[PDB]
């Protein structure tokens, strides 16, 4: 068939980037379905998924050769709302970086709407489908709950100096260290919730450095990843040349 | 030491208000960690002034106004410490709040001074008088014309009786000067009216301007600020033409309304007119003399730093970045095209804390030493790739080595703008080539994205990703020499972080080498200390107004309202 | 000449060995018929005029003029009005004028005779001759007196000429007014995505095709298909918009149950390698290999097809349109990372998609996919290879958007969808070769 | 009875003003055909003297020639005839013409800023978006929190982020948002500080008529800062509004701060739910929305608020409308935006000074009311138009002829033609309730006037005049237009002084004392608000107070951030 | 075009870009440029395209083939296809390199697309741009 190569580079950062692209990521913690739903803030934990329109089984869909061959996701078939999960990841070697959360979405999940920014990365999907994606990113090495947070608003922190306890600042204090583990007692837009979710011990600085997809000069310098730089320069050169004359 | 050492020490190792940054929250500029004291807005005297004003407004008017407690979640700003800004190249320290265009009179006046200005030829008008009426035009007739024009231009009567006039006390910022390549005319016109090219420009620059303009003559017209604020940019050439036309009637003893006056109207309003820019398309509909129509070459030529200090072309580029980024991002994109809190901090990297300055000086030193001086690097893909890559790596590593700089430029858009200004500016200065500078800007962005796994806000790199391929495209709506791109070049028409940066890249292709980038008439028009805003030193004006000490604001209604 | 096979919206081979030059807007008879047909067509809301008059809601945007209400039984008299409009719009009895009542006489389709567009600068006679004919026909049919005639006129024409367009009026086209063009050649690119999905009755392949025909005809009018661009444009048009070689529909079907955006990227690279469009170039120490192409036009056209495949499978999976912005971005970003070759339109699809994502998920402007078009400042930047995906995505909505074609496009969709070649353009284009 | 202008003519021509000697040497009876020309120069007039002294000080301070009355043509300064004052019509406020130039009169500037900085924005579609896409429940309580936050944020303050720059409240205290609604429960349950209460602001018949038009729908009346509208332009208003509306929905409904539903709320605020004051105009005169060229006469008439305060005097409603509209269209728009310099103050002052147009319009209304049996009762026919227009025109012509003082005040034929046609058109529209009939009368008046005096206005005054009669009832593409929807971009009207504000008064006359609005209940209700800086119910009073430099509601100054 | 390039007077309205001057013998090579533009503007060899050098090679008349206006919304392909054909023909005739090609393009097209029209350019019609229409049907009425 075809075996994807994903991305250049031989550094740990490049290898971690290929892990995130390919969903080859280690499960680090367990988060219950109801705890995740509580943190997301879109419905009561355990409750039925609200609908924005009727289930497809109750709708007369237009005749369309594409609809005939593209299977709806479970959330689309059910008429779920489009809801989201949004993450902020510290530039001090959080495991994830925004574009790579989006590549993880686009490569590995059907029916995604990812958005990449510097201080936030978001994915909108039919609600039940979104929860499957959110759980995977939340439970695996892609999220360190000290260096990252779930933040649907008021995201400030990715580029700020870390707190003295090593955790990334949250203006809204949705999650924090308590007894050596990260705990969270607010939903992702800052609304207090009636539970306290245990999100595990944060990674040490040394483990973050080994798992990060971020290039940082005193860990794995971007300058040292000669393959990635050569790749960038090649794509730039070809885009430039073909914009003048579109000929090999 | 890096150029931003002092500014980072001011911001992160000295008290500001009662933010405790002189004590418990003090940091070394390399520290990766800090304290979050959650003092709220009361740590910052400026915020406290704003809060007390807001509460007084609510009470006086009976309708809710500003209240920091109305932040989302009822958690007020100042959870992190609130820290200051230093105007780059200066020791002026202020709050970000002192730099919003709404709160900074010098910023408003910069835009008013552009909006209210046009350049208008004299040669076609004089030819009309000579041919149609047989009039003789001399320095004496021109001098009387200019005396009457300066009385009339602010809105005073020449011909009729029992007339209403604008009040001089409200319009003292309105006037007309002339400039000319005709050296004899330059000397015979009364000096009060003349922008003397020899006096205002170093000899080499004066020679280059005179070569471009030949023996032609021009009026530099500045209509009243109170008018430009009441009206819009398209009102400027119209106001000018009314009073030019009235003055020709009197100074040449015409019928006060004959066919020759109509040909003088077409001259002033169309054939002889140089506006700052033309109209823009319907979705963003505006007429001439608005920021969307302002080309980057015109904006670079408005800025006057190159005639005062061409020996520091990097400083020329940085001052250009300051004036242009303020206008394009704060007033235009953050005002005209959006609004609200707007885009002060997207723009402040161009003129605060010495960070972009550090990176651009570094890239220029790199390229100057390597290629044998400014302007001497060949404009090729290999030159562009080298300067852009090395400058980008320097900037990224600086943010990584100095956490204070990363925290100041907390948004990726800010960081991407800063580094691409440095990479594009260093390349343009090295090559003397605006297109090469644009190509470097885009390569920088692409490297930056891969280094950090992020770039700017959601929509930052629209133009970025179209960028490399469109530098040397010849397509209808893609091909354009850099100097003639502007805020309506299609890919550039929406987003912060770019327009003022490109203006600085265009300036970099000419700074210290040429007297102007695209228009010697615009360049010469603004070479005038009577213009309220100091286009040679925009940073100093921004800073003086940040302190509420800048004294050249025009257009107020104070004279005709109670205290 | 490059030759392609043309396939239907469901993967049936229609024509074999077609010279790509024969699908050019400059040669294909069906493209000429569709474009000139659209220029000639206007929608009349007879029910709308009757309601505007009864409620004196003259000029729209909240307006009402007290005392100027008029009760005319327009819809009940639709047959007489259709006849009169036909006679007023025609140039000669028996010419190519069409006037037909639709939906119980609530609407008319008008197609002005061709000469009114041939001997004219642009397309607007379809709006103006229709609005004048309707106004005259109503004045006559209902014996309206002089002092009331301006009320009829403003009910039909809206606020024109105080406004540049017929704001609050009842005569419309899928094309907007020429003064709103962003630049030269943008008129045919100013058709809202929702209008296209309604015209094609939400068949995603046909919506993509109609949009691609208009976008690529626009690229020609922009002057951007001359010389060293012509073949390049025709390859990407045929491969993205006309299902050339069944690449779009066949890959969509193969990926339709389990495929993601990444699956579509990989399928495109796989097909390009198998077809000898790209081949391994430089192998790095990690094992990563860059790729080179022997045919930029063909590689680009494969990427254009793949961008649409990814749209159809990802938007189809959501049964919603909004993700199309992300699809166009990530398909192209990822294919560049996979190959070290430029993505579709050399970054311009990705770039349009960056701004389109922002302007469909933020406070600043834009909206849902349905409001975009090739003339929109946000989505204009690709040379015709982005908006056809946007329109297809709209077609796939099962009910998520507020500003859907049902809300924005009922009149024009009802009228334009009645025209077979507009609604079924793939069939028409292939039938002409 | 004595003509309404008797007092004003006595003030102007039989009482001293400055040292003009009109109280003695140059005193006249208001019917005298002759007077003295004393050639006193500008020094007879304290305002001119103040201006001359300021000009000389500017010349000296800046080293560049400024105002000097000696630079008049021939070196003969103004004031060869005596310089005489103006009385604001309906008042005892006496001032110079110089106190009424838009540049010199802060109330005139604020009138325009208050229109330019305003838009109306629906709430229903936004609430529907929240309900459908997110499943949110919208209640009076959620709306009240939304409106509290919106009034904090609209002037330019932060809601979601941290370490933010904000506009200074001291500079933006004129910016706010209110709501109005036809839903009576919502009107009661929203916090009263935010509500334009239709029942409290309008007489019961007008309130009922507004509520019938608006149904149960709900609207935001948004006024962005004056300092911003002055820095920017009219097209900036809806954009500013939409940014802060969007931010407030994010917080008030706990949305992702940037999700697809926010984009549909953006389209709602900026397009589907938006009522601007007017739209863009063509390239030759290129401007975007919310500029005077795009302002329809119906909207301008609806902005003026006299009809909700004093519908029992419909002529006064028409006259106040003529005043506010003529100032804007002739002084600021045609005399500013579209030209400039000394401009067009005196082309406009007949609408609001010396009680002359007022005399003529009261006369025409009394004629038509008595003849046809009251306002609104005359059939809208050629015969009605011909009668009212001809008799009102003859009255006005004969008045100028009987009273040389009035002819000398309205010294330009354009002024006279505007005055008489306002009277003829306004009387016809009031009699018939019909804007088209009023326009037909306006043109017949002009034609009679030209023949009577052998002159009409300035060189280009009657372009629209001569196209006028034939275009009143034309249905042609760019000619047909109901009167209420005509405006400053109707083709024939796009250039010339003396008409736009007059037509606005004719449109108002077709509705004054009969209907709550002319064309848009949303515009009408938006401006029914005493917090708006300019008093749209009594524009004449505001013009006059500001002519005396006593009007104290100017917004937008930079005083707070500059030195004394 | 030749003078615009030689004086770097790119965009008109007083402009000059120092350092970007280019000396091309365009008028002397008008016959070769005519032939190349003819090949670029036509759709099929032998169609109704006209390209003719006038007045000593100082000008061309171009009449685009009818299909470029028939299968199009407006008339503007006469301007755009001509400007593109001339730009490409000059780049080819004079072997212009990539870094200089935007200079050629802006000499031909003027300030477009920063401006809506080809301000300072060298391709013109008697008809003005459709965005300047005062209303519907005014394009053929906008001839000076
Ligand atoms: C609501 C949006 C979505 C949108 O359409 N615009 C927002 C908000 C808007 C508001 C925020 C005002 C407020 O706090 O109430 C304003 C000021 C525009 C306005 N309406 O006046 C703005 N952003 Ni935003 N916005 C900014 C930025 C940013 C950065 C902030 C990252 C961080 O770590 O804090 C990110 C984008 C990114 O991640 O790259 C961002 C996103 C966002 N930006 C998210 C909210 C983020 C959050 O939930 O915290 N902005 C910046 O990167 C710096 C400049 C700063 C702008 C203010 C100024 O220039 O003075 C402001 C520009
Ligand atoms: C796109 C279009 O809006 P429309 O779709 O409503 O016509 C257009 N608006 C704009 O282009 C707006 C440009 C300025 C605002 C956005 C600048 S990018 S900086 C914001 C980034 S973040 O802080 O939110 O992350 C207009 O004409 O108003
Ligand atoms: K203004």
């Amino acid at each position: 068939a075809y075996k994807p190569q994903y991305y250049p580079g031989s550094t740990s950062v490049a290898k971690n980037r290929r892990k995130h692209m390919s969903d080859d990521v280690e499960k680090m913690r367990d988060i219950s379905d109801e705890d995740l739903t509580a943190l997301l803030g879109h419905r009561a934990p355990g409750s039925d998924y609200p609908s924005t329109h009727p289930p497809l089984s109750e709708i007369g869909e237009p005749a369309c050769s594409v609809r005939e061959v593209v299977e709806p996701t479970p959330g689309a078939a059910a008429g779920d709302r489009l809801r989201y999960v949004q993450w902020s990841d510290s530039m001090y070697n959080a495991p994830s970086v925004p574009y790579w959360r989006s590549y993880h979405a686009a490569i590995n999940f059907r029916g995604v709407d990812p958005g990449t920014l510097s201080g936030r990365q978001v994915n909108e999907m039919r609600e039940r489908d979104m929860e499957e994606y959110a759980k995977r990113q939340a439970e695996t090495e892609m999220t360190d709950w000290g260096l990252a947070g779930m933040r649907g608003c008021t995201v400030h922190g990715h580029s700020l100096r870390l707190q003295e306890d090593g955790v990334m600042f949250d203006m809204l204090d949705r999650r924090r260290l308590e007894g050596g583990v990260i705990v969270s007692d607010k939903d992702q837009v800052g609304v207090p919730i009636d539970r306290k979710v245990n999100l595990g011990k944060p990674m040490s600085e040394a483990e973050a450095a080994k798992r990060t997809t971020f290039y940082r000069v005193d860990n794995v310098a971007f300058r040292s990843d000669k393959e990635v730089i050569e790749h960038v320069q090649k794509v730039w050169e070809l885009r430039t040349k073909y914009g003048f004359v579109p000929k090999a | 030491e890096p150029r931003f050492k002092k500014s980072m020490e001011t911001k992160y190792a000295k008290e500001w208000g009662s933010n405790k940054v002189g004590s418990t929250a003090k940091a070394k500029i390399t520290d990766k960690k800090t304290k979050y004291l959650r003092l709220g807005y009361q740590q910052n005297p400026r915020k406290v002034e704003m809060a007390k004003c807001g509460a007084a407004i609510t009470k006086k008017r009976g309708l809710q106004a500003y209240d920091p407690k109305l932040h989302l979640a009822g958690i007020p700003m100042g959870q992190r410490q609130l820290t200051p800004y230093t105007i780059s190249g200066t020791d002026i320290v202020c709050d970000g709040d002192d730099l919003h265009f709404v709160n900074n009179a010098a910023m408003q006046q910069e835009w008013d001074d552009i909006r209210r200005t046009c350049v208008v030829g004299l040669d076609l008008a004089h030819e009309t008088l000579e041919k149609r009426l047989g009039k003789e035009v001399t320095p004496e007739t021109i001098n009387y014309y200019l005396e009457v024009l300066n009385h009339a231009m602010p809105g005073a009567a020449i011909v009729q009786e029992h007339m209403v006039e604008t009040h001089p006390a409200l319009v003292d910022d309105c006037y007309v000067k002339i400039f000319t390549g005709d050296e004899t005319l330059q000397d015979e016109v009364d000096k009060q009216f003349v922008i003397n090219i020899d006096n205002e420009f170093p000899a080499n620059q004066a020679k280059q301007i005179k070569a471009a303009v030949g023996k032609t003559s021009w009026q530099a017209v500045h209509i009243p600020t109170i008018v430009t604020r009441t009206e819009d940019g398209p009102g400027t050439s119209r106001w000018m033409a009314m009073q030019v036309g009235m003055t020709f009637i009197s100074a040449y003893h015409m019928c006060a309304g004959e066919a020759a006056v109509g040909e003088l109207a077409f001259t002033a309003k169309h054939a002889g007119l140089v506006e700052m820019g033309d109209m823009i398309p319907a979705r963003r509909a505006r007429g001439p003399n608005e920021p969307g129509g302002l080309s980057f070459g015109h904006m670079a030529d408005i800025v006057q730093t190159n005639r005062k200090g061409p020996e520091d072309p990097v400083n020329v580029v940085l001052q250009t970045a300051s004036a242009a980024t303020m206008l394009y991002d704060q007033i235009w994109l953050g005002g005209y095209m959006s609004g609200g809190v707007g885009f002060t901090m997207y723009a402040t990297p161009a003129y605060t804390n010495d960070i972009v300055d550090d990176f651009l000086y570094w890239g220029n030193d790199y390229a100057a030493k390597k290629y044998g001086g400014n302007g001497k690097a060949k404009a090729t893909i290999d030159t562009v790739k080298d300067i852009a890559t090395e400058t980008t790596l320097y900037g990224l590593e600086a943010y990584e080595k100095y956490p204070t700089t990363l925290e100041d430029h907390f948004g990726g858009s800010q960081r991407a703008t800063v580094i691409s200004i440095a990479a594009g500016g260093a390349t343009a200065l090295a090559t003397g080539h605006s297109q090469a500078g644009l190509s470097a800007w885009y390569l920088s962005m692409y490297l930056h994205k891969e280094a950090h796994g992020r770039l700017g806000f959601y929509g930052y790199d629209l133009q970025d990703q179209c960028g490399a391929t469109n530098v040397f495209s010849i397509a209808s709506d893609e091909g354009c020499i850099g100097e003639c791109r502007g805020a309506n070049y299609p890919n550039y028409a929406m987003n912060v972080g770019h327009q003022g940066g490109y203006t600085s890249v265009v300036a970099a292709a000419h700074a210290g080498k040429d007297a102007f980038c695209v228009n010697p008439l615009v360049k010469t028009c603004f070479a005038d200390e009577l213009i309220n805003f100091d286009f040679a030193d925009p940073r100093a004006a921004f800073g003086k107004a940040a302190l509420r000490e800048w004294d050249r604001c025009a257009g107020e209604r104070a004279f005709v309202i109670p205290a | 000449a490059d030759t392609i096979d043309l396939y239907s919206d469901r993967g049936a081979k229609l024509k074999s060995g077609v010279d790509i030059n024969d699908i050019s807007p400059m040669r294909n008879a069906a493209i000429k018929s569709i474009v000139t047909g659209i220029k000639r067509t206007a929608a009349v809301d007879l029910a709308g005029i009757e309601k505007t008059l009864a409620t004196s809601a003259i000029g729209g945007k909240g307006r009402k003029i007290p005392g100027r209400e008029m009760k005319l039984d327009i819809v009940k008299n639709a047959a007489a009005i259709q006849k009169a409009v036909n006679e007023l719009v025609q140039v000669d009895s028996g010419d190519d004028t069409v006037v037909k009542a639709l939906n119980g006489g609530k609407q008319l389709i008008v197609q002005v005779p061709s000469v009114r567009i041939d001997v004219a600068a642009e397309y607007v006679s379809s709006l103006t001759c229709t609005a004048s004919a309707v106004t005259q026909a109503l004045v006559s049919q209902f014996n309206i007196g002089m002092f009331d005639a301006p009320t009829i006129k403003s009910a039909v024409w809206g606020q024109y000429p105080q406004t540049l367009d017929m704001v609050g009026g009842n005569v419309k086209s899928i094309v907007d007014i020429p003064q709103k063009d962003e630049g030269f050649g943008y008129t045919l690119r100013n058709v809202m995505a929702n209008h296209l999905a309604a015209t094609c009755k939400k068949s995603a392949m046909n919506t993509a095709a109609l949009c691609s025909i208009l976008e690529n005809t626009g690229v020609f009018e922009m002057g951007d298909a001359i010389g060293n661009q012509t073949r390049h444009r025709l390859l990407a048009f045929s491969h993205q918009g006309l299902n050339a070689n069944n690449l779009v529909y066949g890959t969509t079907k193969a990926l339709g149950k389990t495929g993601t955006i990444g699956s579509a990227v990989h399928a495109c690279v796989e097909k390009a390698i198998a077809d000898k469009v790209i081949s391994a170039d430089k192998k790095f120490a990690s094992g990563y290999t860059t790729y080179k192409t022997n045919d930029v036009g063909k590689w680009n056209a494969y990427c254009a097809a793949g961008t649409l495949v990814a749209t159809l499978i990802n938007c189809g999976a959501q049964r919603a349109p909004q993700s199309v912005s992300a699809v166009l971005l990530y398909f192209n970003d990822l294919i560049e990372k996979e190959t070290s070759l430029p993505g579709c339109d050399f970054g311009k699809v990705q770039g349009a998609a960056v701004g389109f994502s922002f302007f469909s998920h933020s406070i600043y402007g834009g909206g849902g996919p349905g409001v975009f078009n090739g003339n929109h400042v946000v989505t204009r930047h690709s040379k015709g290879l982005a908006v056809p995906c946007v329109a297809a995505a709209v077609a796939l909505d099962a009910g998520v958007q507020i500003y859907s074609p049902e809300k924005t496009s009922g009149l024009v969709g009802d009228v334009f969808s009645s025209v077979d070649e507009f609604r079924e353009p793939i069939k028409a284009v292939a039938g002409a070769v």
